């Protein structure tokens, strides 16, 4: 059965707020840089993977400039790493090389940002979604009691009521790094406290942190991956009205999620 | 056995009964990079079937045989009779329902062939706690008019939610609304590509969680979604469980 090695696929990467790497203008030449951009149909937006761990685009393979961090990724000829291991992608959607462990980051969210290999701290800015579909997912997220998060209090906070198909409040759009936004208001993103005080989860302006990456994992928990956490119904119990983040643990099924879109 | 009666059928019952479907079918499974569990292969025959018994609002129950290397039915067992699908594993009479008499059915225990005997389709055909019922009773009488769309309701409220939570969760929004339903693009798009995502998913090992072929699954909008990785909450918080494709 040659399906279960397929020999390339080519397909887009899509990242914070939406945008795709990119290959900066076109360029072909040897460390020319990598971006975010505005998803389209070009070729230098076009990503070939390959059983030796390369992802390429205009021929060339995907790779770190520097052993330390903060420097731009770019590509390059692919004989220059002849002898390397290449890149790994965890389940999470981490990208990173496996000789130095530096990853795929974009330190702003705009339009032309360099994109550079620095150290994993799992923030929503080195979550990247590999496929060609870039769009928002919109969905509800359905919990404990078989309730819907809806976004409370102007955007702010975040709780469980009873789903309701028409209600505006209960629909969340999945973006490409691991953010979960209001559906219609983009710039807010689902949150874990920035007050060590509170383990409350909140709704902020998305400012790809830690804070803000999200996986959903097969054993249907919402888990956040740099504090090693979990989504979960305070005290099992939906009419307190707080989800707060919980090291994962079957207790009750608070930590139970479900993605319906 | 594994069972779920409407004397107490409620989005909790159900709930559990699925879950805990699930956690018999994945009994020594295998598993990925994923983390979706890859169903048991090469099984012998002897310990190829799992029993699940259902109860309709008769207090009449019957026995489905689920074969657990590809969770479809192989055969069941209602009162002194059981009922073989046309393509159960030819070994499976030896097995289960052995103190019963045995009847082959007219077709196979696809979707394709029940459809073709039914004359009628999955798109057509209403799912929810009546027709759960209506169809535990048909079957039980072996009534022939509605053997078929009996299997396409209990195949769908029970196989494919299992396989996949969004079709699971449709099932409940039905429970708890007491509103039916019938299967749209997004649910029809997920049980036509089982196969097919557990083929890719498994390949993908080799291309850093890509996949060789994309999978079209459609959104509630009837809008397609090219999955043509892992890297998608809608299969990888989805899909329950693969059958097993590759080493
Ligand atoms: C992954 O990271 C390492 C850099 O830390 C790269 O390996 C080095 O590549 C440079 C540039 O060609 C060579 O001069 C060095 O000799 C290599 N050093 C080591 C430690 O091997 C590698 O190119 C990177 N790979 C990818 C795909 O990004
Ligand atoms: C993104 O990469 C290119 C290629 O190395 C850099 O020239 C950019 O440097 C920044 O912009 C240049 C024009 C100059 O202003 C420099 O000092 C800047 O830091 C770099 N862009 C960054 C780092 O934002
Ligand atoms: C497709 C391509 O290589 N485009 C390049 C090129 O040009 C731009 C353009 C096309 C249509 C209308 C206005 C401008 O050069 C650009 C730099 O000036 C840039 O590299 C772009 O990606
Ligand atoms: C009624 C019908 O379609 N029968 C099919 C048959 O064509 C095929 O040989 C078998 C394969 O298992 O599947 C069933
Ligand atoms: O300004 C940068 C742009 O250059 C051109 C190209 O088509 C775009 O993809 C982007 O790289």
């Amino acid at each position: 059965n040659e399906q279960c090695s397929p020999q390339q696929r080519t397909t887009r990467i899509s990242g914070r707020d939406g945008l795709c790497v990119d290959v900066y203008g076109a360029l072909t030449a040897d460390g020319s840089r990598v971006i975010l951009y505005p998803c389209g149909q070009q070729q230098n937006q076009q990503w070939t993977f390959y059983p030796d761990n390369t992802i390429r685009s205009l021929g060339k393979c995907l790779a770190t400039s520097a052993l330390s961090s903060g420097s731009n990724v770019v590509i390059t000829n692919c004989d220059y790493l002849r002898y390397d291991d290449g890149w790994m992608v965890s389940s999470s959607g981490t990208m990173m090389n496996k000789s130095s462990h530096l990853v795929l980051t974009a330190n702003a969210a705009t339009s032309r940002t360099n994109l550079t290999g620095e150290n994993n701290v799992f923030a929503a800015k080195q979550a990247w979604r590999i496929g060609n579909y870039v769009e928002p997912i919109v969905t509800t997220i359905i919990g404990l009691r078989h309730m819907c998060l809806e976004a409370t209090d102007n955007d702010t906070n975040v709780w469980l009521e009873s789903c309701v198909k028409n209600k505006t409040k209960q629909y969340w759009a999945l973006y490409s790094d691991d953010t979960i936004r209001v559906n219609n208001n983009r710039n807010l993103c689902v949150s874990s406290s920035t007050d060590s005080s509170s383990k409350l989860i909140v709704i902020r302006r998305c400012d790809g942190s830690i804070n803000q990456r999200w996986v959903f994992t097969p054993q249907g928990t919402i888990s956040n991956p740099g504090y090693e956490a979990v989504m979960d119904v305070a005290q099992n119990d939906v009419y307190l009205k707080k989800i707060v983040l919980s090291s994962a643990t079957d207790k009750g099924n608070g930590q139970q999620w479900t993605v319906f879109y | 056995n594994l069972s779920l009666s409407q004397s107490n059928f409620s989005a909790d019952t159900y709930k559990s009964f699925i879950k805990n479907l699930r956690k018999q079918l994945t009994i020594g499974a295998s598993y990925g990079s994923a983390g979706i569990p890859i169903l048991k292969h090469s099984v012998p025959i002897c310990e190829r079937f799992l029993l699940v018994d259902l109860t309709n609002g008769d207090n009449e129950t019957i026995t489905l045989a689920i074969n657990v290397e590809d969770a479809g039915f192989a055969a069941y067992r209602a009162a002194d009779r059981s009922y073989f699908f046309q393509n159960a594993p030819p070994i499976a009479s030896y097995v289960i329902f052995t103190d019963t008499n045995q009847n082959i059915m007219n077709f196979n225990n696809t979707f394709e062939s029940i459809e073709i005997v039914g004359g009628t389709t999955r798109s057509e055909t209403p799912l929810g706690i009546m027709h759960f019922e209506a169809s535990i009773f048909h079957l039980f009488v072996h009534d022939e008019n509605y053997v078929p769309t009996s299997f396409l309701v209990l195949i769908q409220m029970v196989l494919e939610a299992a396989k996949f939570k969004f079709i699971e969760q449709k099932v409940i929004h039905s429970i708890m609304d007491m509103e039916d339903f019938t299967p749209g693009l997004a649910m029809l798009s997920l049980e036509e590509n089982w196969t097919q995502l557990s083929l890719q998913l498994q390949a993908s090992e080799s291309l850093n969680g890509v996949f060789g072929d994309s999978v079209s699954l459609y959104n509630s909008m009837d809008e397609p979604i090219g999955v043509d990785s892992m890297y998608y909450p809608i299969l990888t918080a989805n899909m329950a469980f693969q059958l097993y494709q590759c080493p």
